[PDB]
DNA sequence: GCATCCGTGAGTCGAG
């Protein structure tokens, strides 16, 4: 199973919410390069090389991890797209 | 060429899948449990591991 | 390469143990010996048999004490001593109490080089008028013998108690694949040891390695 | 000349020769069509300033998953003793490729009295469960299929 | 059996186990000998096995014996395939099958 | 691992003392699983003869084939004195140590059958 | 055995005779009327579905052989009778779930 | 109480097969040596193989000799159990050489005979030949461990050479039995019997004792923590 | 209201 998968069902209404607003954080980690992460640095999600632990390249991991922590707001009409999208790029620019 | 290939191809490989999961389907699909998600394990060998528990 | 041994401690009560890698198979070939020694041949101290003043055997009932003889030679089961005297193969322990009491292990007359590892394990509930009086042998030995096998009396209305040796109470090993660059195959051996807090989880391991060892000598001279 | 290696002089390759998925079996031109170069194909071509070839590459390689010895080849030209191809056909070869198969994971075994299945493990001679002489199995049937 | 005996070998301390389970399943005649238990499970197509691993015995006494296996013409070989991208068709635009 | 031996060389005798089951029972009189009477109640012989204080002792027990896991036996777990065998007592504890909770792992499995 | 015969995979000795020559390629053979008859072997010859058919030499040189004798083991038949797998030394039990 | 270091006794015949009895051990070593023992043994332990071989006039496996009974493929299955010995544990690879020809049996005592190489099965028929055939090869062998296919390792010493499937292992097979044992104090002791076939390029007893230098060998891993 | 005609349906993926 996912890590609290039953603990981020709590979260919503509807499951497919859950989906949704992973999905969408997913994006905006990939979009600012993760650099927008909610997530400190012991919390950080790691990966197993052969060099050694790097960053989870994997965006909807981190999107679920950061979910748990409650750090993140999500529902409807919270912002204009606008506002969101450009916010966030002076906040962390591409 | 598949001769080409070099090891850290394959290294590469496990670094792009990660956390990444794929779908399985069996058919005849006669209910919605005929497509699954798992995270792929890369195994040597030419045949797909399916996980008992999921054969019914 | 050079296989890289790893552990994880919970006190003196338990271990986990991994090594990895190993070359295809031998994670089992490592584990079950090691296994098999660890639950046999690991040095420790058991109670073999128990005389109770009034009572004539397993089954009485003594009055004025809750518990029947058989849980208490139970608890017993569970006293975890600890000889401190190298040479020491066994000492027996007396006690006597009375009146509105609960009996435990700390209870027991203080001997020569001698833990009680678990002072506060329960022995028996006595009320008003209810009294107590009893000498429980405790060995060192190896392993697991049955009150009938050893079959020990120090006096008559002694009754055998099974005995439990061995300080491990519990082993379980698990070997999992392993890739190391281009190989698959290897092997990745978890080894979970649990010791009643006398000997410790490494403690136990390295005696038993050392066991298996000295035991690949014989194979010297024909 | 890698990719050339294990072709003989008429462009086919050499009987004995060891090929895998991506291998030249048979080497083949055409000639490009019509060719609408782009510009970007003009600058690129400026800047190194080789001349695009007359002929695209159309040779026969060796199928993904596949390969082997070489073990024949058949060649056929347009105009020799006794060959005649179908209208416009020019020549015609065939590389027979030969493979020994050892048993794998995947691979589908079967008795005569309908138990068959797919072999998912091969286990290594020691794990094998075996008699009280030495003698390990060969196979390890479920009985639970009878 | 009957080498083994010559060659100087008596039962194994594991065959009295195996043999034990056995007469508990029904499927020797207590009382009678070791070598005779064994016989009597040869003769119901069972032996004692010993697993690779542990060099324990497998708890009961297990069938073994020459089975004429063949091997069919479905390998994994032929049947395995995976695309990217691809060839597609002419009117669908869909890919290829 | 979780069924429970019946054998019926016992074949329910009555006894006034465990004892005498214990030498009948070496004496090859009955056998360790029967079912038998003693003092008043139906019980049998394996659980006079083993009695573990903690589930760890029965599979010690185990390990060094004392007993098998199918053997009925009179086992100490969570306060309480149990007939059951040491295989019905390892199953409980799959069942515990993989949902890392004790005490409903307990109440979820049916551990008489 | 009567079937590796009427499907025709082993070849066999047409009359009582001796053989001349045995190569991996083909088997000569002389016969009761003198005649010395040749038998061409098919030698790794791919088949519609790509199973590799090819016989081989059952007989030595100078070997006595009478009519219907075999001389060659078809694609998948041992010494004359049909070999379509092998026999292997089987234990019915579970194992690991595998 | 404590048992005291048991007799080592050994009976072999020749350097096929070997015997090894330990008496008297604590009960249950039986098996907790035995095992660990035979799975080492039957996996682990070096030997020598085939690796490769060059056949004048033949491009690959498939092909057939003229002259010759056995295709390509039954004469690489034959060098494929030819067991040599190499004297000199300095020399990690040998070539022989066979040349031959006329109605003859090939066997592997044909083989061109070399220094410190020995071939203890030279009544290994390789091919039957026949008027004019003539069978002219040079066959690479190797030392090495378990089990290596051609896919592997791929030698070849020459354009045609044909890569062959290792099976390094000197070991045949391996048995071992526990029997019940005193010392008349004690009852249920056990004795411990390794027997050992090999294929005679190491000795079973050779054999044995590698084993547990490689068993040993791995307890020493168990030394630095972490 | 019933007989009878025509027209439309009749597993999935795979290989080929
Ligand atoms: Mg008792």
């Amino acid at each position: 199973a996912e890590p609290g998968i039953d603990k981020l069902f709590g979260m919503v209404d509807s499951k497919y919410r859950l989906t949704v607003v992973v999905a969408k954080r997913a994006q905006q980690l990939l979009r600012h390069g993760f650099k927008n992460t909610v997530l400190e640095p012991e919390e950080r999600p790691k990966m197993q090389t052969l060099e050694g632990l790097f960053d989870d390249p994997n965006a909807v991991t981190w999107a679920m991890k950061e979910l748990l922590t409650g750090r993140l707001v999500f529902g409807e009409n919270l912002v204009p797209e606008d506002r969101l999208q450009k916010e966030m790029e002076r906040l962390y620019p591409v | 060429r598949q001769r080409d290939i070099k090891d850290e191809v394959w290294d590469a490989l496990e670094e792009v899948i990660h956390g990444k999961v794929v779908l399985l389907n069996r058919a005849p699909t006669l209910h919605r449990l005929g497509i699954q998600a798992f995270q792929p394990v890369l195994v040597e060998g030419q045949s797909i591991q399916l996980h008992p528990l999921v054969c019914e | 390469k050079a296989p890289v041994f790893t552990v994880r401690t919970q006190g003196r009560e338990y271990g986990e143990f991994v090594l990895e890698p190993l070359e295809r198979g031998f994670g089992v070939t490592l584990g079950n010996p090691l296994r098999r020694i660890l639950l046999s041949s690991i040095p420790g101290t058991a109670v073999t048999s128990v005389y109770i003043e009034d009572v004539l055997h397993e089954f009485s009932t003594i009055p004025g004490v809750k518990e029947d003889v058989v849980e208490i030679i139970l608890n017993l089961k569970e006293l975890v001593v600890r000889f401190l005297n190298p040479s020491l193969q066994t000492v027996t322990l007396l006690l006597k109490a009375e009146g509105p009491k609960e009996v435990k292990a700390r209870d027991f007359l203080p001997v020569a080089d001698v833990e009680i590892m678990n002072p506060d394990l329960h022995i028996a509930t006595l009320e008003e008028g209810g009294r107590l009086n009893m000498e429980v042998r405790v060995d060192r030995g190896v392993g697991y013998v049955p009150a009938e096998k050893h079959g020990i009396k120090d006096r008559i209305n002694a009754i055998p108690v099974d005995a439990v040796f061995s300080p491990v109470r519990r082993v379980a090993f698990q070997v999992e694949d392993t890739r190391l660059g281009q190989r698959t195959d290897l092997d990745k051996l978890t080894l979970r040891i649990w010791t009643d807090g006398s000997v410790t989880p490494l403690e136990a391991l390295n005696q038993a390695v050392e066991i298996l060892r000295e035991h690949l000598t014989y194979f010297s001279n024909p | 000349e890698a990719a050339l290696r294990d072709l003989d002089e008429e462009g086919v390759v050499r009987i004995g020769a060891e090929v895998k998925p991506g291998d030249i079996l048979v080497g083949r031109t055409s000639f490009k069509g019509e060719s609408e170069p782009t510009p970007e194909e003009r600058l690129l071509r400026s800047i190194f300033g080789e001349k695009a070839r007359d002929v695209k590459d159309t040779s026969l390689r060796v199928p993904p998953g596949e390969g082997g010895i070489v073990v024949r080849t058949v060649r056929l030209r347009r105009g020799d003793p006794g060959v005649e191809l179908k209208p416009g056909v020019r020549e015609v070869v065939r590389v027979y490729v030969a493979q020994k198969r050892k048993l794998q994971v995947g691979d589908k075994l079967a008795n005569r009295h309908g138990n068959k299945g797919v072999v998912a493990k091969i286990l290594p001679v020691e794990d094998m469960p075996h008699l009280p002489d030495g003698t390990p199995v060969d196979v390890i049937l479920n009985p639970l299929g009878v | 059996f009957g080498k083994r005996k010559g060659e100087g070998f008596g039962v194994d301390k594991r065959e009295v186990e195996v043999l034990r389970r056995a007469e508990k399943l029904g499927l020797v005649t207590p009382g009678k000998t070791p070598e005779e238990q064994l016989k009597e499970l040869f003769l119901q197509g069972k032996v004692v096995l010993y697993d690779g691993r542990t060099g324990e015995p497998i708890e009961g006494p297990i069938v073994v014996g020459q089975m004429f296996i063949m091997k069919l013409y479905h390998m994994v070989e032929d049947k395995m395939h995976a695309r990217s991208t691809g060839p597609y068709s002419l009117i669908t635009q869909q890919p290829l099958g | 691992i979780t069924q429970v031996r019946k054998e019926k060389k016992g074949a329910g005798l009555e006894f006034a003392t465990p004892e005498e089951a214990l030498a009948a029972h070496e004496r090859g009189e009955v056998a360790l699983n029967a079912p038998i009477k003693v003092a008043g109640r139906e019980t049998s012989v394996g659980r006079l003869k083993y009695v573990f204080a903690n589930p760890d002792e029965a599979l010690l027990a185990v390990a060094h084939g004392i007993v098998d896991l199918q053997d009925v036996v009179t086992v100490r777990y969570m306060g309480k004195r149990l007939e059951t065998s040491p295989g019905r007592i390892l199953f409980a504890r799959i069942v515990a140590e993989a949902v890392e909770d004790e005490k409903v792992a307990w109440e979820l499995i049916q551990l008489d059958v | 055995e009567r079937v590796v015969r009427d499907s025709l995979a082993a070849l066999y000795a047409e009359e009582d005779g001796e053989v001349a020559k045995v190569d991996g390629n083909r088997i000569v053979v002389r016969y009761e009327d003198g005649r010395l008859v040749e038998y061409p072997l098919r030698r790794f010859y791919r088949s519609n579905q790509g199973t590799a058919l090819d016989q081989r030499p059952r007989v030595v040189v100078g070997q006595r052989v009478r009519k219907g004798d075999l001389l060659a083991d078809g694609p998948a038949s041992e010494n004359g009778f049909l070999a379509l797998g092998q026999n292997v030394l089987v234990a019915i039990m579970p194992f690991d779930g595998y």
